[PDB]
């Protein structure tokens, strides 16, 4: 067959173990990422996934051929038997092939020496997040990669123009977060091994309340307007509002405890802890309040008025807090 | 021995065979016929989104460089020999690393025919995606897909079809459920030609579609619900003097609510809307915190701090008592009918659709 | 039996063989008889409707390649010569995750004998499905079973056969779960028509019966202990309206949180439990506790005036329903009970 | 030169060597000296009654077939050498899932005497199953063991020994302990045979005792329980008048004894037997209801429903309520119930 | 031109001997060590160990890969790697390791005209930290990562680090989200093992935790819990059913927390620094109810006897609240004040 000899003969004389123009020039590698999905941003762990096809083109003059065939189309079977770049990811922590039913490589072979090689990969990539505004942040998720032995001299990475793609972004797997856009960079990173060229995708994400507002602000709020119902009771009844201070309380701690479940353990305060001390506040002191109306009309003896006054001021404070919080975490 | 014959016509087989070219290149459009037997339909997960299903997966294909004669008709090929012939690479488009059995011996066969027909089977467990829209949820169904094809050739070198009819060409096993919140109502199969930057690609597509079991959701949420509600009711017949009493009805129908409300959402994946369910959850917290306010209302009204003797007697409008509420008797009414009506207006609009 | 006689006839045994050919490739069917000694049952999973278990798994077949002479005794091989020798391609149907232990080296055993038997031993951990029944749990008894089979070879080719009989399954009497019993354990044979052509296929099933006592701590005594609870209400005076609610409130909203504490644990099966029984039965009981002073506050409080001014138990006086209620709930509670535990035990 | 001599006895030593034949086949029985190095004992998994261990695995034999002559005494073979002769198939009887490290190199070293003596060391980790009996829960005390042998050859082919005294031939480091609740006692070490269908082997076994510590299950349930006992008595000492205060006091206190009953078992295996922790729980339960029994029994002799007020002045024997004779009796029979109760239990139970 | 490098790189694997070290007969091969600190991931104080991605690089000279005429640092495909010596090189303290296999395995090969190897990994490794929390979570841990030779002895292989204190690097990028990395250090020595002297390399890092995240989580709960329990002062003595409500509520609450706080981490038997100030907090509202049960004794037990006849007085409802009042506070704030002393 002619393509059997034309690949018999490319391989006579072959050593994989050298790049193309080893003592020349660099050698130039074209990059391409297809993004099937980016699976869940794991908030604990600093870390998302995502799945993509990745292939790279270069040259290599060795496997020139010269025949009616311009190119020759091929499973992975030849992927072991010629040179192919070290590329690895950088922010990775676990990365996987795809090997069902075989492996998920393709090779093609051009007759001036063009090589294309694209695989399918799953990567868990690092995500450093600031929850300081959590759960209105946003992040800039990038995914990383280089070289590993090569350095600039000897191998050099280049974007394709419209490089990185994306397919259906409704069909993802993200729940808290939608996709706003993408872009990449190229820069170089000095190491102790030399200088390497690092490519890097940042993927923007923007965090979506919905749960969050079923989760925590709704409940919350709730409890805040409940502990206020004390007001309207007759200030006799001791025992009915001191259930109701303290069944608040309790219902606000707990709320305040399983808040923090979802995050990770950081040590700075959020924008939903603030939301969840301002309302533990607020519920406190509707307890102290007739706290101290009890103890002035009858355990001691404008002060008799303290319910009138409240019913108007917690409702106005409450409101008040709100529209600056949301005014300063939403717009400004 | 009357062995050596088949041991002969076996080291014969690949004499200048090339695994690397597909059968038939340049003259032809390699043809592989495929189809499934479906051992069972796994567990689906709603958290991950992903299912998983145990197959048989046959491929069929011809490959006249391996033609024979002989006595026999059909030779069987161990691994080491199937592994020096060209197979297609098929790979799931959805898949989410699925494997391949290997015990006691990799769980795969290769037949070959006297014409040249290669027949080639294996046992996969594909873990695959299934995205769902739980907005009816817990009576939501889905449509799982199942999607394959090769992955280096484009549909100018490999083609697929099914052996059989689309219809009959997936086989799932009457015995083989292993669902225990879905019901697998049906499949669907299908073909087509998806678009890539490296060329066109044949794809084979298998819908499975399912419908959620509501039994669990019922007892588990809808249940405690209602007999919450129910109870911040009975508030409503106490005397208006017990004070502490009705504030205690209240403050704990509302606490079990918002437990309720809190604990329910554990099951689903963290999704950013609201369910079926969580509406049902909010009418309730909406009748039970209308139950504290309307003992609240009464409350207000009230002259008299202590209750009735037992002994006096009540005129018509000495010690005087308080009056029985007139809010407390129409809400007596009120409440029960209000909470019946939207119970049906629910139920009728969720469970037709 | 000097060793270069023995390595002698190894090298002549193992030359020219053909392993891609089975023992009796022109002939009748190669007879495999199997066994099997079960070292341990660990995780009989409810969530994952799965058992583990690990054997070790001996299969013996005739090869009158390998037959030898002159050597008196069983040449014990080194395993790596399994992978210079034709084995049956078996394995299990119902297999969800297996492997063979590796460690120093593969647990894996090579025995010829005189007359050309093979003796092919394997250490072997397999989780294999089993779906339960869980509608009388956890008063339920589960049927699992593994199912052994060849692959591409019809029974024209291979047999498959339970060797010593019943006996072949050995270490069943000595595993000990902490929640399961092992009433019964069966071996069995039989040909499977997947198609034009029979398949051979051995099947071991297991029956375990759940252990009550880990539950009867759980579930059962904590409920019937809040629902004792809640009679107390019956012995405090009608007017003490704080204390009976409290008692009431209390005893039922810990009824809901115990009921819905414990399905959590558990796949979401859409039926009903005979433990879900139990613990509607005891919210029922103590919800119509805490109705019964509703009623009597009512009756009161809304009967009392409007009686005066016009001037089972008595539904007039509210003392009368009380000591109804004191003699009535224990009996039904316990007809109840009775009931209960006649019907599932 | 001067490297070449070992290069030559390396690629002589293995012309004609057959490795799938063991040393001494059909001549006599190979013997195998074996010791362990314990460089840590794991953690201890009562959920799923098992045990992980570091080890270093060392074992020594005699194959004359690899014996030579050179200005060395002693041989190092690599990865691949060492793969090209026969070695014992040990392995591991009640072993889970073991795990061989081999980061940067495989942690494996083979040397060769002249004499024809092989030593061989691994570096493993093993996680090995240890049935337990938890009656005497929290304080129960487990001998965990650790048997091996080989898994083809019978007693007749390949038997184990000790390298020295069966006691000093199992050694666990001083810094070798990452157990949290457990304190490792000591070690036994035998040997014997065993049955089974393919023949008799001999297995060598080393079981390790532990002690439960209890110091976190005294902080986790004993001490939440006691006090919940204490708190619910204090009710005796407030007036009887006081009915709902008296209600919530034993409500909550039920409630308390309930959760606490049921998250003592949360870190422990459905067993279907009652351990000792579940004793003083049911008693502390039973307490708990012995007091507000008697509260309801003090309740239903109560007459007048309002307490004294502080002018009047109380009668010998309007009127006023008498403090009654239960609570003044209960103020010191529960205490000092529940003091011998602890007692008896505490002295049963920590010296069993 | 390739045709030269192909025939040098040919000539160099001719004959060579994987079996034996560089210098066999000679003295022992210096072997140098640097590590770059990629990413420090979960410290888990359930499992006792620590998680850590590095680029471990191993420096060392072989006369027979020596070439002339090639003036370039020869960086050879990684596969290569398995045709040569390479240090037997393993951590004592590892549970799990493994080296990053995507898109081929994550290992460098670099040859030099003079016979300078240069040896790569990216290394994922888990290792064993075991951890005294008696001071948890005020409470500082030392960490290790030590490298051995598994086989050779100082005889034929010597470990040091490739430039001093300066041979590992990327520490000061690290962020945790619980914990601070206040130091890292450098070690090496020879360990005296029966059988002769081995090499030793050790790396400590010293983390100290983060008290934020407490503060929020369980320090200003407990607080506020027990201020709490201070308003049934200010209550009126006959009002049982309020006071003892609040003084209920507020023990049951603290024995909640008490218990999910110790539902997390290992089942130590010691008591840490957290169970201290929780316990203080118990007996701090278990104080504020037994104050409420002897007033009530006091009035409803005392005043028909006192009637009848006819530090703070025991006689007298009011002032007993009133000195309750004062002292509460006050004893809590020099509680506090002592705990934060000693424990920072
Ligand atoms: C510490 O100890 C560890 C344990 O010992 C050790 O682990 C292992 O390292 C080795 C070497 O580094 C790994 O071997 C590579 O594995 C690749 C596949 O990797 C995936 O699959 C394995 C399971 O694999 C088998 O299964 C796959 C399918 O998954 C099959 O494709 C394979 O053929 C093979 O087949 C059997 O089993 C199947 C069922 O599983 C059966 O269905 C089948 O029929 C077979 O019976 C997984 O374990 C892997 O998981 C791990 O590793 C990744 C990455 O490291 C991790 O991320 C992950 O978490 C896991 O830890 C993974 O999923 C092989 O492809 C590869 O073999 C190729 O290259 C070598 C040369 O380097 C060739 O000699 C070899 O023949 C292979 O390929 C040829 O084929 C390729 C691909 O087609 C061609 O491109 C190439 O040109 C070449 O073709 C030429 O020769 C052929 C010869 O026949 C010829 O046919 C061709 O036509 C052509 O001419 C290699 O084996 C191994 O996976 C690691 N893991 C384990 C568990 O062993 C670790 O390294 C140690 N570390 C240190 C520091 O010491
Ligand atoms: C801890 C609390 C304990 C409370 C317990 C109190 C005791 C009394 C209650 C007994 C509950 C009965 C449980 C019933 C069994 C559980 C529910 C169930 O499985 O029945 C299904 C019908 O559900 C359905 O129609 C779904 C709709 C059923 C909703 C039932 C609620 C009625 C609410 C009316 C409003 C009244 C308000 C009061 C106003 C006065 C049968 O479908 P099918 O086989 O085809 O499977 C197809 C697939 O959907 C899975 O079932
Ligand atoms: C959220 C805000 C809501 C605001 C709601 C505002 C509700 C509102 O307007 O309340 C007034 C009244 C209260 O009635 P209620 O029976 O509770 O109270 C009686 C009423 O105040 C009489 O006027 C009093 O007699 P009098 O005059 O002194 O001789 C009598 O005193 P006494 O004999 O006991 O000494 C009181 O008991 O309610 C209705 O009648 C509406 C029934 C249907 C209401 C709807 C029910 C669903
Ligand atoms: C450890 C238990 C100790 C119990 C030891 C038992 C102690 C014992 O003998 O108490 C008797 C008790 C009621 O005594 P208690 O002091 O509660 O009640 C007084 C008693 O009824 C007097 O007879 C009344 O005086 P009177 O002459 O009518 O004017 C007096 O009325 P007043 O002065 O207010 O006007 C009441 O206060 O009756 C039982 O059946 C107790 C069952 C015990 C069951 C125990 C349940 C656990
Ligand atoms: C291990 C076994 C230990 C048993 C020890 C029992 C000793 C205490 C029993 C009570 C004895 C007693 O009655 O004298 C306490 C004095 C005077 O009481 P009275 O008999 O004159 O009414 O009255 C007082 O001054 C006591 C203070 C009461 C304060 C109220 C709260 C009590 C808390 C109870 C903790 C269980
Ligand atoms: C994506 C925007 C979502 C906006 C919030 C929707 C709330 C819908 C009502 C659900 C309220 C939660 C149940 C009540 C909790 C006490
Ligand atoms: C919205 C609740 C109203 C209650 C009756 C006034
Ligand atoms: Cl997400
Ligand atoms: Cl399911
Ligand atoms: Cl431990």
């Amino acid at each position: 067959g002619d393509v059997t000899v034309i690949l018999n003969n490319l391989l006579e004389g072959y050593d994989n173990k050298l790049r193309p123009d080893i003592g020349v020039k660099p050698t130039l590698i074209h990059t391409d990422m297809y993004v099937n999905s980016i699976g869940p941003v794991n908030a604990i762990n600093m870390e998302y996934t995502i799945d993509i096809f990745f292939a790279q083109t270069w040259y290599d003059r060795r496997l020139k051929f010269n025949s009616t065939i311009k190119v020759l189309r091929l499973n992975s079977n030849m992927v072991g038997k010629i040179w192919i770049p070290d590329t690895f990811f950088r922010n990775s922590k676990k990365a996987d092939a795809h090997w069902i039913t075989t492996p998920n490589r393709m090779l093609r072979i051009w007759n001036d020496g063009r090589v294309l090689y694209t695989l399918r990969l799953t990567i868990d990539a690092e995500c450093q997040l600031q929850l300081h505004n959590f759960p209105m942040d946003e992040h800039s998720c990038p995914l990383e990669f280089s070289s590993y032995g090569y350095p600039r001299e000897e191998i050099v990475y280049q974007w394709k123009r419209s490089s990185v793609e994306v397919g259906d972004t409704r069909s993802w797997r993200l729940y808290q977060f939608s996709f706003v856009g993408l872009r990449n960079t190229t820069e170089v990173v000095k190491t102790t091994s030399g200088d390497y060229v690092v490519m890097s995708v940042y993927f923007d994400l923007s965090r979506r309340m919905g749960y969050f507002t079923i989760q925590t602000y709704i409940p919350c709020t709730l409890i805040v307007v409940l502990s206020w119902v004390s007001f309207w009771i007759n200030k006799d009844a001791v025992p009915a509002r001191t259930s109701l201070g303290i069944t608040t309380v309790l219902t606000m701690t707990t709320l305040s405890t399983i808040a923090r479940k979802s995050l990770p353990k950081v040590s700075y305060v959020t924008a939903m802890d603030l939301f969840v001390s301002v309302c533990f506040i607020f519920v406190f002191s509707a307890l102290v309040e007739y706290g101290t109306l009890h103890y002035f009309v009858s355990n001691r003896k404008r002060i008799a008025k303290m319910d009138s006054y409240a019913r108007i001021f917690f409702p106005t404070a409450f409101c008040l807090f709100n529209l600056v919080y949301w005014v300063s975490y939403l717009y400004l | 021995d009357n062995t050596t014959v088949f041991t002969r016509i076996l080291d014969r087989l690949l004499d200048g065979y090339d695994n690397r070219l597909r059968p038939g290149l340049g003259e032809r459009v390699t043809e592989v016929k495929t189809d499934i037997f479906v051992t069972s339909f796994g567990p689906v997960s709603d958290h991950d989104m992903e299912y998983t299903i145990d197959v048989f997966f046959r491929q069929s294909w011809k490959d006249e460089r391996l033609k024979f004669k002989g006595p026999m008709t059909v030779l069987r090929l161990n691994n080491l020999m199937a592994s020096k012939i060209w197979t297609p690479d098929t790979f799931f488009h959805n898949g989410k690393k699925s494997v391949a059995h290997n015990m006691t011996m990799p769980n795969k066969l290769l037949r070959i025919t006297e014409d040249g027909t290669l027949l080639y089977t294996m046992r996969l467990t594909v873990r695959a995606e299934c995205p769902m829209h739980l907005e009816d949820f817990p009576m939501d169904a889905h449509a799982c897909p199942l999607k394959f094809g090769s992955y280096a050739y484009t549909r100018a070198e490999v083609v697929y079809e099914w052996t059989r009819e689309p219809a009959r060409s997936v086989v799932v096993a009457e015995d083989g459920s292993r669902l225990n919140q879905y019901d697998l109502l049906g499949q669907t199969v299908d073909s087509g030609i998806v678009q890539s930057s490296t060329g066109e690609y044949v794809v084979m597509t298998t819908h499975f579609h399912l419908k959620r079991k509501i039994g669990y959701f019922v007892i588990q949420t809808y249940l405690p619900c209602i007999m919450t509600v129910i109870l911040s009711q009975v508030s409503f017949w106490l005397n208006r003097e017990s004070v502490p009493a009705r504030t205690v009805f209240g403050v704990t129908t509302v606490l079990t609510m918002t437990t309720l409300s809190i604990s329910a959402r554990n099951s689903l994946p963290k999704v950013a809307y609201a369910t079926a369910m969580d509406w049902f959850i909010a009418v309730c917290y909406a009748f039970v915190f209308s139950a504290l306010i309307e003992f609240a209302t009464v409350n207000y009204f009230t002259k008299r701090g202590y209750a009735w003797d037992g002994k006096s007697v009540v005129p018509e409008k000495k010690k005087t008592f308080n009056s029985v509420s007139k809010i407390d008797r129409l809400s007596r009414i009120a409440f029960p009918l209000l909470f019946g009506i939207f119970n049906l207006v629910y139920w009728a609009t969720y469970l037709n659709r | 039996g000097n060793m270069s006689f023995v390595k002698e006839t190894v090298d002549k045994l193992l030359k020219g063989y053909d392993i891609r050919l089975r023992p009796d490739f022109g002939g009748p069917p190669v007879c495999v008889g199997m066994n099997i000694d079960i070292a341990s049952i660990d995780m009989v999973s409810e969530v994952n409707m799965d058992y583990t278990l690990t054997m070790y798994f001996q299969q013996y077949w005739r090869d009158k390649r390998l037959a030898y002479s002159g050597i008196p005794l069983n040449l014990t091989l080194d395993n790596r010569v399994a992978d210079q020798l034709w084995v049956p391609d078996t394995y299990f149907l119902n297999d969800k995750k297996s492997f063979v232990h590796g460690v120093t080296v593969k647990n894996r055993m090579i025995r010829l004998h005189p007359d050309g038997t093979v003796l092919y031993g394997l250490r072997i951990t397999t989780t294999a499905a089993c779906m339960m029944d869980l509608r009388r749990y956890p008063l339920d008894e589960q049927n699992c079973t593994l199912e052994i089979e060849s692959y591409g070879y019809t029974t024209d080719d291979i047999e498959f056969y339970w060797r010593g009989g019943d006996k072949a399954v050995t270490g069943v009497e000595r595993i000990e779960l902490p929640q399961f019993s092992i009433v019964e354990h069966r071996l069995v044979s039989r040909n499977v028509v997947f198609a034009t052509g029979a398949y051979p296929r051995l099947s071991l099933s297991f029956r375990l019966k759940r252990n009550i006592g880990y539950f009867i701590l759980q579930t059962y005594m904590p409920s019937i202990l809040i629902t004792i609870l809640s009679w107390v209400s019956f012995w405090i005076n009608y007017d003490a309206s704080a204390a009976r609610v409290a008692l009431g409130i209390t005893t039922v909203l810990t009824m809901t949180t115990i009921n819905t504490h414990l399905r959590e644990t558990l796949p979401k099966i859409p039926y009903v439990k005979a433990i879900d029984m139990y613990l509607m039965g005891c919210f029922v009981f103590v919800f119509l506790a805490l109705l019964e002073y509703a009623f009597v506050n009512y009756i009161f409080f809304g009967r009392g005036p409007q009686r005066q001014k016009k001037l089972i138990p008595d539904l007039t006086d509210v003392n009368a329903i009380d000591r109804w209620s004191r003699i009535v709930f224990p009996f039904t509670f316990s007809l109840f009970n009775l009931v209960y535990w006649l019907y599932y035990v």
